[PDB]
């Protein structure tokens, strides 16, 4: 799949919830 | 892709009708707000790098997605991102100046819901950065080529959601 | 053409902010400046971190053939008593 | 899946509507499969056919 | 109007950020010609009136027709406006050249000179070919020694033939 | 009729100018000269000018009181659903009934969840034409 | 909306609409400008409606509010006074709707299990709305305040 | 639009010759589907099928 | 005054190109007109810019002509967004909340005070 | 845009006349004294971030009350502090434009006119400007005719501001 | 299913806004034709056998559909099809009330042509029945009424196509 | 330049007839509030330039584009004439007010307004907003208090109001 | 990775490994300890490296951090840094998997798109990493730092 590769499993990143205080 | 007067013509054409009273109204309608269109569309284009870069830089340039761990962290998905942006306002200002939303529909957000979701795009990130671009564009061409074109942005931004 | 332009490379002539088009003589579209650094060399990619462009391991010929020689049978054959008008 | 099977064997058909599927996904959350079974059981629907 | 100088400074104040060491050894280099540069406006400015009577003569031994009767290049009045026309745009292109950029000559010179030309008749292709003539006889009297030391001055007659093609594309 | 803008009439300079140096005239108006364009009437009694006399405020939210219909209709309407609203009432009130399984949400979340609309799950029911 | 709710309860006995039912709908569209100014007054009050609500709720229960309380400190408040607008609001979806489809559907279908999820006592929850409930019925006529007052008291009802 | 997925300097010496006159349509083509952009775009992710 | 045509324009071109800026303006004050009208002792103005009845001028010369036209506006004009690194902002969402955000009542519970 | 290359030309073209000696004379001052101001350029660049966060430094130790007193003319907030480390760069960048060019060109164009109406209406003090100055020329660290260029031009805006 | 009281109040819900004045203007479209629309909804169920045998008897009543072989030859399936006609008036009558065809969408469209493709039902021909039962039904209604009307039939005959 | 009082004149000389007792009474209407009408541009000319310096900082704390690098408020001579640009349409407003006619408005500020920002190159828009913010701040000072007599303004702010979207709309 | 690339381009023919891949991947698997030995040494002095490669870079080009600078400002600058940062870790990442395939799928497609869109002259990232590279082979041995600089001279090809 290569090198940099999107997972939601890896993914710590408030991208998908829109919390705009952090 | 239809615009405005294709769109009159196939709702007089598709009842064997000639064009009538309502008909030449619609078609004064945008044969009035043509010039606008063509004044709104050439600024756009004039400016179309410093939009991308000023709603980026406003929507989501030091959020925690440009973050590692967040989708567009490597320089190849920044670069896939801005690339996307392009695209919406591109097609946005064609719309614009059609007066007819059908080019959207048939080469934007045909399957791009799909897309996104299997890649793992964040929709709501997408849609807020659509919004932004809404606000410069409306502040660089005025309050009217702005409603127009905020028409459009807000047709793709309900067709993402 | 930013980067063209931020790189010192080459300056590129666009669009005014409303979307005409620039231009220094105002009678043709996109006519750029010109002075003292189009004819400077060992700047062609200036900025540029170790640009290595032609033969860069040696300074260049002199330039000079300050002469004309006879064209013969190749003199562009102009029209008499009157000036070639565009062409 | 529990469900439509429940309904198969006990109703003789598939489930009716979006709301029906809230109603026995809660049954099972809290309750299980006996309770399940007894609401279909006893319901209206099995005592009139 | 600007030198070259403030070309690489209006352009600075813009992106609003201070030279890099490469615009300054741009600039050097450039400074350490010089006296080129000014022994080249020398040798036009000692010699513009030769420079503009010859190549007069020579356009109108060339095309008889400006001085015919009838001509644009009739009367003692229509002479005489043609004679230092030609010497406006050989003043102008010294300008450039001793600024080292072509801003003074488009902003005074060259500016709406062709609705000028053309809202008077004259045809814009004749002042070209004495802005030609012009040029030739300029690059062929800039490239002699005549008492200076022996180098290259390659780069600065191609910069002044550059502003003389700039002001004969723009005039047509 | 008049000679072009600004041509002394009967000294123009394309006069006798050859065919093959002649130069067309551009063609020029008065539409940029300041004394062309045009004024207001204001001695037709048109004065194109705004100010007292054209202000108007008219209220939106409570232009004045609403009609009579929409009036006598409400309390006609709200003389309707009245035992109805009661009777639903006082169904939720005395409702009381206690819970079963294991909670789901905090110490909530049993076999029912709080006030779902029954009729959406009761009102839609298999139907067999020809019944079995 | 009362013509939903007709149109799915005649629909369930595969009938068309009685004259009673065409009747309430009728009622109902003569009634809808009064129900829209209403609407209009307990909408562009609701500053003054959720301040003086939560004043009474938090003098009538300290508790929450205390040290400690759910509603402890400046962002609980502000939560909990957010939630108050969040009923607010229903109210008068409700108001307009002609039935309270709009607030049950919305804010009151598995509220229990949120405010226990939540660790919130849905007590004081039902205390917010009754003085919310009072402060709105105080600008209101005799009539009006009795029609809207109707609202709050299913919210209630539906919150014990 | 390539610049999204390439470095910049893997189909340069194809484009500077197609510029210049020196192969027809089809041959920077067939040299565009054999080039190591083609292959790690829809070769390397995708079965043969 | 206006200019009478462009052809006036061209003929005083001119004395500016020969001698300069000092001889142009050198012969324009010397005309006939401008001592027949500010003499010497007169701050010029703009002569009969409206008609009396009228309500309506001919465009003051400050807005008829400004410093540069259109000639210039190609060369010299600004522009919008010129890649020109700002002062940044960290956090534009915090800056207005949304619809659901309890942010837009941290101004009222000073309001209710348990006193 | 004064250098001495456009004066010269300048004073050529108010006479009509060609390019005498007086203007060649004119321009090869400009040629040998720019080898110092290069040079200051190149100093005063590289020395940048550094001189500005000094300059706002001094002007906070003299003047205290511009960190304590609230309104936006002060810079008792971030963003305040923001705008006077900008105007400081400002304030610089026009120096070192001014010595590569070769004269009061650039700063005459961009910094000083029109200058007194946004300190009057926006309500700011030039003796803040005038502490900065005084840092930057006794803190740039040249020397000879370098230091002399440098400062003729910092005084300069310094003689503006008072 | 949600009518137009309830589609503008759930646009205006998902925002967090107050109902502003579009949602005022579309409350009272709705609000200046709800009475016309439970006139007309009272005249439909006057007459719904009658516009139900009306329209088969002009559509398919002695075409070849009918005959041995037809769909709908037996006793069993002519009762089968005029029980779908009525359902398809009685639908169209809620939607007309309702002022929105979600109704339509959650009760009848949803797995009806898959319905009909599985028992062999000529989707044609339902289409021409409900053509008719449109003449006749905007005939019964008026012309106001029989657009209402007509937009929900022409809503069914385009989810069933 | 017309008044309120000489519009009617005006359209009274046009028909050649005497004013009829109806415009009277609606002139000595108009001079018996003229107290309140001076009270306001009294209140607008004793705050112009806190009106105009608030407009301004807020019009680029929202819109930094104009005095970044590049904009149109960039410099200080731009800036200069973006200040009092909008002091200039102040002064004008006030006038207009205290007429009681746009007719001072349309002469002398707002004519050809609109190609001389778009011969410039100016963004009419900002401008506008610029124009609306100046609006907010001159009707919010309007109806205040300050050792003034109880009563209502309404009808004067409202047509204050109607000056500032006439300048507003007539420069974009 | 070696592997990897070996692999990929024997399966576009249709066949094994021949015996000379086969030999570079021994030779690579033979070699990975002081692989991982020079990818301690550069992963673990981070903090050096990216420190006066900042510094060699802001002497070098003094523009770029000057008032209005892109890295201008404390932000900005620590921004630039963590730039660098990331440019070593993808160096090191390169240095353990053998080729430069890690370092150009992740921070060289599409490179100058990314710093064209942020306005950062790509001049000044390709003189930051020049400063890192002396930097870092100032601290390796002489083959070591052969090795090294292979990937840092790929890194500022690909950055022209
Ligand atoms: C070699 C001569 C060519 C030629 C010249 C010509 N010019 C004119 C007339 C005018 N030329 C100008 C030009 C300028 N005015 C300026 O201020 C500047 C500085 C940038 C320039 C270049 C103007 C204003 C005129 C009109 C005024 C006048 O000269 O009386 C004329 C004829 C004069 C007339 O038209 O009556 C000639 C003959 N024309 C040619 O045929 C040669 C190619
Ligand atoms: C908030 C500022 C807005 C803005 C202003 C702006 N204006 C200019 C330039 C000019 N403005 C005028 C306007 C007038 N002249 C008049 O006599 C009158 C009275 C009716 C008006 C309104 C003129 C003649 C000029 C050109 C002269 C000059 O100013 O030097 C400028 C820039 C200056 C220039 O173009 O060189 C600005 C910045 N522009 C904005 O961006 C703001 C929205
Ligand atoms: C008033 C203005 C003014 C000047 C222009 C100079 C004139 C001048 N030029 C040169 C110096 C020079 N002049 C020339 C120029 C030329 N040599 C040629 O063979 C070509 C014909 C011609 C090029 C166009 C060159 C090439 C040098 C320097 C010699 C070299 O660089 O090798 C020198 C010697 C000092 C030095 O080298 O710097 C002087 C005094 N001085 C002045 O005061
Ligand atoms: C060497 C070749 C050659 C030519 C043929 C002429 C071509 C020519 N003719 C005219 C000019 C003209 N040509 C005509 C021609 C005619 N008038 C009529 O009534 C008939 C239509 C026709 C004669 C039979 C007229 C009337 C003018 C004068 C036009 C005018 O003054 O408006 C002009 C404009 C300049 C001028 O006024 O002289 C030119 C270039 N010139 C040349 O150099
Ligand atoms: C130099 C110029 C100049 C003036 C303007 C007046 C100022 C002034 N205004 C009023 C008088 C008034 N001024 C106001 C105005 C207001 N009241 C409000 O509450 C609003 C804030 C504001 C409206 C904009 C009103 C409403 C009256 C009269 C009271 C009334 O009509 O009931 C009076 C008292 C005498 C009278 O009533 O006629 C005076 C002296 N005098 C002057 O010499
Ligand atoms: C792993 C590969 C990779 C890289 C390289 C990368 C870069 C990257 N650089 C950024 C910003 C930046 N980068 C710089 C860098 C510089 N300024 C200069 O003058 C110098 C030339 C240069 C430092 C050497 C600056 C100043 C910013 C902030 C720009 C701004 O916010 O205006 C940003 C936006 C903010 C952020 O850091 O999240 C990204 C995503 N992302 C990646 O995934
Ligand atoms: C013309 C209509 C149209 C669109 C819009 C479109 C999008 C599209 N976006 C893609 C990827 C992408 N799109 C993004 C976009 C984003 N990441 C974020 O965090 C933001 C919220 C968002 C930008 C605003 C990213 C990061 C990728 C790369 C995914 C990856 O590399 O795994 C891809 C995969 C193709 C590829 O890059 O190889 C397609 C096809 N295609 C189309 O035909
Ligand atoms: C035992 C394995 C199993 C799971 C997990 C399951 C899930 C399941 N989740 C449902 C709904 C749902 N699930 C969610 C969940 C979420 N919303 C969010 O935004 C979050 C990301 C997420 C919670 C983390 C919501 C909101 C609904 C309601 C959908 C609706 O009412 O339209 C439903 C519809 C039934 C009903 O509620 O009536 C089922 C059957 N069923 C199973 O048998
Ligand atoms: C062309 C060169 C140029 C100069 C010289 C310039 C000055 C300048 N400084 C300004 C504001 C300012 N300047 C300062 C600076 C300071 N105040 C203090 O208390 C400190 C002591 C001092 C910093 C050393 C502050 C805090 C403001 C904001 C004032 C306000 O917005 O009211 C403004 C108002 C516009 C704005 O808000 O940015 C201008 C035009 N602008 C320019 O473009
Ligand atoms: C195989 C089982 C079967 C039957 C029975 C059947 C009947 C049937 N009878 C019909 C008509 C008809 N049938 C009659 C019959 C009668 N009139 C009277 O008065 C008498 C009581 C009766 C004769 C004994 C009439 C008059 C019509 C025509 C009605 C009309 O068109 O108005 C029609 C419509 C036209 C047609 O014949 O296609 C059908 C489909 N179809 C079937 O598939």
């Amino acid at each position: 799949s290569g090198y940099g590769d999107y997972s939601y499993s890896t993914d710590r990143t408030k991208g998908h919830v829109n919390q705009y205080y952090v | 892709m239809q615009d405005a007067i294709t769109s009159v013509i196939n709702a007089a054409d598709v009842q064997g009708k000639y064009l009538d009273a309502n008909s030449v109204e619609k078609l004064r309608g945008y044969f009035q707000t043509g010039e606008l269109r063509v004044r709104a569309a050439a600024t756009i284009a004039a400016n179309a790098a410093t939009i991308i870069k000023e709603a980026v830089a406003k929507s989501l340039l030091y959020s925690d997605i440009t973050r590692p761990g967040g989708n567009m962290y490597t320089t190849r998905r920044y670069a896939a991102c801005i690339r996307d942006l392009d695209y919406y306002l591109r097609y946005a200002t064609y719309g614009m100046l059609a007066g007819d939303p059908s080019i959207l529909d048939e080469r934007v957000l045909n399957g791009l819901k799909e897309t996104y979701n299997s890649l793992g795009v964040p929709i709501g990130a997408t849609i807020q950065a659509i919004q932004a671009m809404k606000e410069v564009t409306g502040s660089l061409v005025g309050s009217d080529a702005g409603k127009e074109m905020g028409l459009y942005f807000d047709y793709i931004c309900s067709g993402l959601s | 053409a930013n980067v063209a332009g931020q790189e010192k490379i080459a300056t590129i002539s666009g669009y005014t902010w409303d979307g005409q088009p620039q231009t220094e003589i105002p009678g043709k579209p996109f006519v750029k400046s010109i002075g003292a650094m189009d004819y400077m060399d060992g700047v062609e990619g200036g900025d540029v971190v170790a640009a290595k462009v032609g033969a860069f391991w040696k300074p260049k010929a002199p330039k000079e053939v300050p002469y004309k020689r006879p064209m013969g049978a190749n003199t562009p054959e102009l029209p008499y008593n009157t000036v070639p008008r565009l062409v | 899946k529990v469900i439509e099977l429940g309904t198969k064997h006990f109703l003789g058909r598939a489930p009716n509507n979006q709301a029906e599927i809230r109603f026995y996904n809660q049954i099972l959350a809290s309750c299980g499969l006996q309770a399940f079974i007894d609401m279909l059981t006893n319901s209206q629907e099995y005592a009139e056919i | 109007m600007l030198d070259a100088f403030a070309k690489v400074v209006a352009q600075a104040d813009a992106r609003g950020e201070f030279l890099s060491n490469t615009q300054i050894d741009a600039l050097s280099k450039m400074v350490k010609e010089g006296n080129q540069r000014l022994d080249i406006v020398n040798k036009v400015t000692s010699n513009a009136s030769a420079i503009v009577t010859n190549s007069a003569r020579a356009l109108f031994a060339e095309q008889p027709q400006l001085i015919q009767p009838g001509g644009n290049a009739y009367t003692s009045r229509r002479m005489a406006a043609c004679l230092r026309d030609m010497e406006i745009v050989l003043r102008y292109v010294s300008y450039a050249m001793i600024a080292g950029d072509s801003s003074v000559l488009d902003d005074r010179c060259l500016n709406g000179l062709r609705e000028t030309y053309q809202a008077l008749g004259t045809p814009g292709s004749s002042v070209a070919v004495a802005i030609q003539k012009m040029k030739d006889a300029s690059v062929a009297l800039a490239n002699d020694t005549t008492g200076t030391p022996i180098g290259d001055c390659s780069s600065l007659v191609a910069e002044l033939a550059g502003y003389f093609d700039r002001a004969a594309v723009s005039v047509v | 009729q008049l000679a072009p803008p600004g041509i002394p009439p009967g000294e123009d300079a394309r006069n006798n100018q050859s065919l093959r140096q002649y130069v067309a005239r551009p063609v020029e108006t008065y539409q940029k000269r300041s004394f062309a364009t045009p004024l207001p009437l204001t001695w037709t009694g048109e004065t194109e000018t705004v100010g007292a006399f054209d202000v108007v405020v008219p209220p939106q939210e409570k232009d004045l009181p609403v009609s009579g219909e929409a009036t006598s209709a409400f309390v006609k309407y709200s003389d309707m659903v009245r035992a109805e609203r009661k009777a639903a009432l006082q169904a939720l009130l005395s409702a009381s009934a206690a819970g079963e399984g294991r909670p789901t949400c905090g110490a909530e979340g049993r076999k029912f969840v709080s006030n779902a609309n029954p009729v959406l799950v009761n009102g839609v029911k298999c139907v067999e034409y020809w019944r079995k | 909306s009362i013509v939903t709710k007709s149109i799915v309860n005649a629909d369930a006995e595969a009938r068309y609409l009685s004259p009673g039912e065409l009747d309430r709908i009728k009622s109902f569209v003569l009634s809808g400008q009064r129900r829209l100014r209403i609407a209009q007054t307990l909408t562009e009050n609701r500053e003054r409606i959720v301040k003086q609500g939560g004043q009474q709720l938090f003098q009538r229960r300290p508790d929450v509010v205390s040290p400690g309380g759910n509603a402890y400190g400046e962002e609980m408040t502000a939560t909990c006074l957010r939630d108050l607008d969040y009923y607010l609001r229903l109210v008068t979806y409700g108001i307009i709707a002609g039935d309270v489809t709009p607030i049950e559907e919305i804010g009151l279908v598995g509220v229990k299990e949120m405010y226990s999820a939540l660790g919130t006592p849905i007590s004081g929850v039902a205390e917010g709305i009754r003085c919310m409930k009072d402060v709105a019925c105080s600008l209101l006529s005799g009539e009006d305040a009795a029609e809207v007052g109707f609202y709050f008291d299913y919210t209630l009802a539906a919150m014990q | 639009d390539i610049s999204t997925f390439v470095i910049g300097n893997e189909i340069e010496n194809i484009k500077i010759q197609f510029i210049k006159g020196q192969i027809s349509v089809k041959e920077m083509i067939n040299a565009l589907g054999k080039s190591s952009v083609y292959l790690k775009e829809f070769y390397n992710p995708y079965p043969n099928i | 005054r206006d200019i009478y045509n462009e052809r006036e324009k061209i003929a005083w071109s001119i004395i500016i190109a020969t001698q300069g800026l000092e001889g142009f303006i050198d012969t324009l004050l010397n005309t006939q007109e401008y001592l027949s009208n500010f003499g010497d002792s007169i701050v010029p103005f703009q002569r009969r810019r409206i008609i009396p009845q009228r309500s309506k001028g001919e465009m003051p010369f400050n807005l008829k002509t400004p410093r540069y036209g259109i000639e210039f506006r190609s060369k010299l004009a600004a522009t919008q967004f010129s890649w020109a690194s700002p002062i940044r902002r960290f956090r534009p969402q915090e800056q207005q909340p949304k619809a659901g955000d309890p942010a837009l009542f941290l101004n009222m519970v000073q309001e209710m005070g348990p006193g | 845009m004064k250098t001495p290359i456009t004066e010269a030309i300048a004073t050529a073209d108010n006479q009509g006349r060609f390019l005498s000696n007086t203007e060649l004379q004119a321009v090869n001052g400009r040629y040998q004294r720019a080898t110092a101001s290069l040079t200051a350029a190149k100093a005063l660049t590289g020395s940048a971030q550094r001189l500005i966060t000094g300059a706002a430094q001094a002007v906070y130790n003299k003047f205290p009350y511009t960190t304590q007193m609230p309104g936006p003319a002060y810079a008792s907030s971030a963003i305040g502090k923001a705008k006077c480390a900008r105007d400081i760069g400002y304030y610089l960048r026009m120096v070192t434009y001014c010595l590569v060019v070769g004269g009061t060109g650039p700063m005459d164009e961009y910094l000083v006119a029109g200058l007194e109406e946004i300190n009057r209406s926006f309500d700011l003090s030039p003796s803040w400007y005038i502490e900065a100055l005084q840092y930057i020329k006794n803190s740039h660290g040249l020397s000879g005719q370098v230091a002399n260029e440098a400062n003729a031009y910092i005084d300069y805006a310094i003689n503006t501001l008072s």
